[PDB]
C-alpha cells in the first residue's frame, strides 16, 4: 500500500536536507510507514550522519506525505571529493486483520541514497558516465569508472539492442574504481547504466588496442 | 528534488503492491486440527501480488527482459531450523509455506525468485498452505493464527 516516489535518491551536499514523497495507495485502510537509513554495508544507522524523519508515521487511506532526509554536523567527516553510499528504507505496517487464520504481506522498499558533496555538485542533465573506460581482459572486460560518482552498469553488448536487453549481472562501480565482467569480445561495445532519474541510457564505445572509450 | 521538481525528465518509480484484500491478507478459513496433526496440508491459497506504478520489465520482465534491476526477497520469523516455514502467532502449532515457481520461498532474506510474474500481466503469483509446524513437539492445537511476511524490493 505504501510507496516511494523514486528508485534512487541523490542528496545534494550543498543543502542541509531534502524530502521524499511517500503515498498510501490503498483507498480503504490506514497504513503505518517506517523510514530509516543504512550505511554502505546496509547496516541501520540511527545517529547520523544522515537522518530520516519521522521514523514512523500513519497514512490515512489515499494520503500523501513525506519523509525528510537531513544531516548532522558530522556529515562533514565524509570525503568531499567523491560520493558516499547510503540506503533509504521505507517499510509499511499493515493494519491488524479482521479475519482469524490469515497471512499478511508488508512491502519494504530499499533504494540507493547517494551523498553528493558540494564540491562535485552536478548540473541538471550532466553526463559523467561517458567517462567510463573499457579494458579488454581475458574472458571479458574491466570496466573503469574514473569519476567521483557511483555508476550502476546494467548492460554490455556488441549492439545497442544487446546492451539493453541482453543477459547481464548488474554491477555498481564505486567512485574511482573498476570491476571485471565476463563477456564476449565486441569490436563495437555498447554499455548501459542507470542515471539519477532512473533512466537507462546507452553509451557507444570505440576500441583502440585493448582500451575502449566512448565515442565523441 | 525528484517529486517536488517538475520538467520533461521522467523519473521512474519503485513498485507499489496490492492484493484482492484491503489488508493485504489471505484467509485460510477454519482448518481441521486432526487433519493438520496427522501431517495434513491445507488447500493452496493463491497469494497474488499486483505491482503498480512501476515498469514490470524487471520482474522476470514483461514481454521478455533477462536482466535484473530489482532484487526480490521475503523475510519473516521462521521455524527453528526451517527457513522455508513462516512461524505463526496464536500458539496453534501451525506454520506457513509459500511456493513460487515450483520452489519454496525462504524467509531469511536470501534473494527470492523475481520470476513469478504471470506472463502477460503485472501480478506475481505465489501459493500458500498451512501445516503442522515442523518443530520438535509442535502439536497442532486449535485457535486462530496469523503471520506477517515482509516482501522486500531493493533497487539497483
Amino acid at each position: 500500500a505504501v510507496s516511494l516516489d523514486r528508485t534512487r535518491a541523490v542528496f545534494d551536499g550543498s543543502e542541509k536536507s531534502m524530502t521524499l514523497d511517500i503515498s498510501n495507495d490503498n483507498k480503504q485502510l490506514p497504513y503505518l510507514a517506517q523510514a530509516w537509513i543504512e550505511n554502505e554495508n546496509q547496516e541501520k544507522i540511527i545517529t547520523g550522519p544522515v537522518i530520516a524523519t519521522p521514523p514512523v508515521q500513519r497514512l490515512e487511506p489515499g494520503a500523501k506525505s513525506m519523509v525528510r532526509l537531513s544531516t548532522t554536523p558530522d556529515i562533514s567527516k565524509l570525503p568531499q571529493d567523491r560520493e558516499s553510499l547510503f540506503y533509504f528504507n521505507l517499510r509499511e505496517i499493515p493494519p491488524r486483520s479482521e479475519k482469524a487464520n490469515v497471512l499478511q504481506i508488508a512491502l519494504q522498499t530499499k533504494i540507493k541514497l547517494f551523498y553528493r558533496p558540494a564540491a562535485i555538485k552536478t548540473r541538471p542533465n550532466e553526463v559523467w558516465q561517458d567517462q567510463l573506460i573499457l579494458n579488454k581482459v581475458s574472458g571479458g572486460y574491466r570496466i573503469e569508472n574514473p569519476t567521483p560518482y557511483y555508476v550502476t552498469v546494467i548492460g554490455l553488448g556488441g549492439s545497442e539492442k544487446q546492451a539493453e536487453e541482453g543477459e547481464f549481472e548488474t554491477v555498481m562501480l564505486s567512485p574511482r574504481s573498476e570491476q571485471t565482467v565476463k563477456s564476449a569480445n565486441y569490436n563495437t561495445p555498447y554499455l548501459s547504466y542507470i542515471n539519477d532519474y532512473g533512466g537507462r541510457p546507452v553509451l557507444s564505445f570505440i576500441c583502440n588496442g585493448s582500451r575502449c572509450s566512448v565515442k565523441k | 528534488q525528484g517529486k517536488v521538481t517538475f520538467n520533461n525528465t521522467v523519473v521512474d518509480a519503485p513498485c507499489s503492491i496490492s492484493q484482492k484484500s484491503a489488508d493485504q491478507s489471505i484467509d485460510f478459513g477454519q482448518l481441521s486440527k486432526s487433519f493438520l496433526e496427522a501431517g495434513g496440508v491445507s488447500k493452496p491459497m493463491d497469494l497474488d501480488i499486483e505491482l503498480v506504478n512501476c515498469d514490470i520489465t524487471a520482474f522476470k520482465g514483461g514481454n521478455g527482459a533477462k536482466k535484473g534491476t530489482v532484487k526480490l526477497a521475503f523475510t519473516g520469523p521462521i521455524v527453528n531450523g526451517h527457513s522455508d516455514e513462516l512461524d505463526t502467532n496464536g500458539g496453534t502449532g501451525t506454520a506457513i509455506v509459500v511456493q513460487g515457481a515450483g520452489k519454496n520461498v525462504v524467509f531469511d532474506g536470501s534473494e527470492g525468485d523475481a520470476n513469478t510474474l504471470k506472463d502477460g500481466e503485472n501480478v506475481l503469483h505465489y501459493t500458500a498452505v498451512v501445516k503442522k509446524s515442523s518443530a520438535v513437539g509442535a502439536a497442532v492445537t486449535e485457535g486462530a493464527f496469523s503471520a506477517v511476511a515482509n516482501f522486500n524490493l531493493t533497487y539497483q
